[PDB]
RNA sequence: UGACGGAGCCAGCGAGUCUAACCUUGGCCGAGAGGUCUUGGUAAAAACUCCGUCGUAACGAGGAAUUCCUAGUAAGCGCAAGUCAUCAGCUUGCGUUGAUUACGUCCCUGCCCUUCACAC
């Protein structure tokens, strides 16, 4: 079997699922490219995780994301965390852990956010 | 938590419907014991039950506030929350610190996009014991509920003839005291039971010169709620209305908190009914 | 005003009504059962 | 409800009174609407049907 | 008949889950193979549906 | 016509002096219904 | 409220019967009275039909 | 921090064989009841992003005083439901976008409390 695994973003109500595979660098949200993600002013945002870690580590697999409920923010931060988590699972299951480790390093370095979810449960005072 | 919390209401649902059918079992050791002492002779079921005399031996040393009151009465303070429904006006805003100014223990809190399943859970959390809510039409205050945690009941209130002290002039500032209570004219078990949740929600133990005083008079199942400060003099006492006057009317009451919409119901007003008039409940 | 004299007349009349209905009835049970019972011991001891 | 007064004074005499619809459903006339004329609000035990008539008792 | 609502029948536990199948929409290839019998095996046929239909209705 | 509820009541001037009379009655006895600490 | 009652009190040995309106530029009525003086009219009314 | 038009696109609540106008002009049939047709008037996701056009009597963002407010909070936007009290001159939910400023002090104003080691 192609070997896959996926991974959950969750922003409010937006929620993103992420099937990242053994491929050739094929990014697409929703069926279409990543490109094409909305808003373009927060575009770069979605990117966020391709540039830190290098799109090198992404041409040897084919990322897929369906993206439901929410908003556009929640929805762009949904996608954020489902791709930067499936990178990493993946790295971790066919990939050594030692990039696993490097990988979670460079996103927890830049926006903890990428990983772990940004839940603002309300705290009464 | 969530399991925790989950499995002690089953545990309590399921004592209470053990109580039932043992309260015939209760009666029956009554019996028993009026004949030990009196002389009389036993019934007829109760003569040849050898079962239940038998269990006497060990049953014959067993010997109030309400079972989920029970546990906290008079050790724990109350903590309070004081909340409104979604965009409330301004005078719900002030409305609702009025009430919480009224309960020593209470916290306001804005309901600005709050879900009450959050709500409740977060308030949990924290330890709160009861969480207020306020509803109003066009800045009138009109209901108000009081939701008891970790596990209910959950008391929905209607109020009538609101006159809040933001309405006086030169009123001047509240007396934060520990007050004193007044429950007068409660005599129903259902009155007892509205009693006890209203009775909660202060401390416990004012002081005995005090000089604040909080008064629920049940009038035809209005219960009419007035703050009052008084002074003793030589020949008796004079008082004087702090505020706010409203009067809450009962019409149900679930064992379940605020958010479960499918708690079982202890109480609810029947305004249909060919003799709903007759009668007052409380 | 007119809806709340009306509901406690109305109530003041139901609770006469129930008490004299019952009045006629007890001691009709009472007095008569009394002869009735005194009349079928007088048969019985016949 | 419509077409049992003819104009919001009048049902503000008959607010609070009893009616019920010919299935038995028994009702109160809760308030008065402004708009239109005559039309006013009722709650009922039960969910009514647009086939129901509402029936106020007076003599 | 009753709905349940599609949040409730998705977090329902293992023992007490609706079955609901779906319509087909493309034509299954047995669909478009299986040969009906036609002319007397369809006299033969709704003989008998309405045999068993005036049977179940009498019982 | 029949009525299917009472009226809410009026806050006239006797009615709360009905109401005051009992607040300085109970005030002057001394007696409250109110939460007692529980020992220990 | 209390401190002002006491300083009344000592100095001779409810204002929530008036509503007071705002000045944009004061006690208005008394509700207890004119409602019993409305209530009571109609009483007598009632009485006579 | 506009109006007009077009394009792209993102929610969560909600499902009782139950959900819902008024007043007229006339044809035909019918014993009637009424049925059908015809006719005029009245009433009755948004934000967001991109593109193209124009163009900057009463009142023009509201005095004095006064009230409220600390994070998914203030504020903006829309969609549902009407759940025996209350509500439609409206009420309650649901999601979407989402900040500034404090998180210290008892200086002022109120309320309140006090007068089993070692070390003090
Ligand atoms: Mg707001
Ligand atoms: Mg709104
Ligand atoms: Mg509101």
């Amino acid at each position: 079997a192609v070997p896959s695994v996926q991974t959950f973003g969750k922003k409010k109500s937006a929620t993103a699922v992420a099937h990242v595979k053994a491929g050739k660098g094929l990014i697409k949200v929703n069926g279409s490219p990543i490109t094409l993600v909305e808003p373009e002013i927060l575009r770069f945002k979605v990117y966020e995780p391709l540039l830190l870690v290098g799109l090198d580590k992404f041409s040897n697999i084919d990322i897929r994301v369906r993206v439901t409920g929410g908003g556009h923010v929640s929805q762009v931060y949904a996608i954020r965390q489902a791709i930067a988590k499936g990178l990493v699972a993946y790295h971790q299951k066919y990939v050594d852990e030692q990039s696993k480790n490097e990988l979670k390093k460079a996103f927890t370095s830049y926006d903890r956010t990428l990983l772990i979810a940004d839940s603002r449960r309300p705290e009464p005072k | 938590m969530l399991r925790r919390q989950a499995r002690e209401r089953r545990e309590y649902l399921y004592r209470k419907a053990q109580e039932l059918q043992d309260s015939q079992l209760q009666q029956k050791r009554q019996i028993i014991k009026q004949a030990l002492a009196q002389g009389k002779p036993l019934p007829k079921e109760l003569a040849e039950d050898e079962s239940l005399q038998k269990d006497f031996r060990y049953d014959q040393s067993l010997k109030q506030v309400d079972d989920e009151y029970a546990a906290t009465s008079g050790i724990m303070d109350p903590r309070i929350i004081v909340t409104t429904s979604r965009d409330p006006s301004t005078r719900l805003s002030q409305f609702a610190k009025e009430i919480k100014l009224l309960f020593p223990n209470a916290v306001r809190l804005n309901r600005g996009n709050y879900v009450m399943p959050n709500l409740v859970d977060a308030c949990k959390k924290s330890g709160t014991t009861d969480l207020v809510v306020l509803h109003e039409h066009r800045g009138v205050p009109t209901s108000l509920t009081i939701s008891h945690f970790p596990h209910g009941p959950t008391a929905q209130f209607s109020l009538h003839n609101v006159v809040m002290r933001h309405d006086i002039i030169n009123a001047g500032n509240q007396s934060e005291v520990n007050p004193h209570l007044i429950f007068d004219n409660f005599t129903t078990a259902l009155g007892k039971r509205v009693v006890c949740i209203l009775k909660h929600l202060f401390n416990a133990g004012p002081k005995k010169d005090s000089e604040r005083v909080i008064t629920f008079a049940n009038r035809g199942d209005f219960i009419s709620v007035r703050q009052h400060v008084y002074v003793r003099t030589r020949e008796g006492v004079e008082i004087a209305e702090v505020g706010p006057r409203f009067e809450m009317r009962l019409f149900e009451l679930r064992l379940g908190t605020l958010e479960n919409k499918d708690a079982d119901v202890e109480w609810q007003l029947r305004r249909f009914i060919r003799t709903a008039n007759k009668k007052d409940y409380l | 005003f007119e809806a709340r004299q009306r509901i406690e007349e109305k109530n003041k009349e139901s609770s006469d009504y129930h008490a004299k209905m019952a009045h006629i009835v007890n001691t009709i049970n009472t007095e008569e059962g009394a002869e009735k019972n005194k009349y079928e011991r007088e048969r019985k001891l016949r | 409800i419509k077409d049992m007064f003819s104009s919001a004074m009048e049902v503000a005499r008959f607010e609070g009174a009893q009616i019920k619809t010919v299935s038995g459903i028994r009702g109160e006339i809760k308030r008065a609407l402004s708009k239109p004329e005559g039309h006013y609000r009722a709650a009922f035990e039960d969910k009514i049907l647009m086939s129901d008539i509402v029936i106020l008792r007076s003599w | 008949g009753l709905k349940v609502p599609k949040a409730v029948q998705k977090e329902l536990p293992f023992k007490s889950q609706i079955h609901q199948m779906k319509p087909q929409k493309k034509k299954t290839y047995m669909a478009k193979r299986a040969v009906v019998l036609g002319g007397d095996e369809k006299k033969a046929r709704s003989f008998i549906q309405k045999v068993l239909t005036i049977s179940k209705a009498k019982d | 016509f029949d009525r299917t509820a009472k009226p809410v009541p009026v806050i006239t001037s006797e009615v709360t002096e009905s109401l005051e009379d009992m607040i300085r009655r109970r005030i002057q006895d001394s007696n409250f219904d109110d939460l007692q600490r529980r020992t220990l | 409220q209390l401190k002002n009652l006491k300083a009344a009190l000592k100095a001779r040995g409810n204002p929530f019967e008036i509503k007071a309106a705002r000045n944009k530029r004061i006690a208005v009525g008394k509700p207890g009275i004119s409602k019993q003086i409305g209530e009571e009219q109609r009483k007598r009314a009632f009485e006579a039909r």
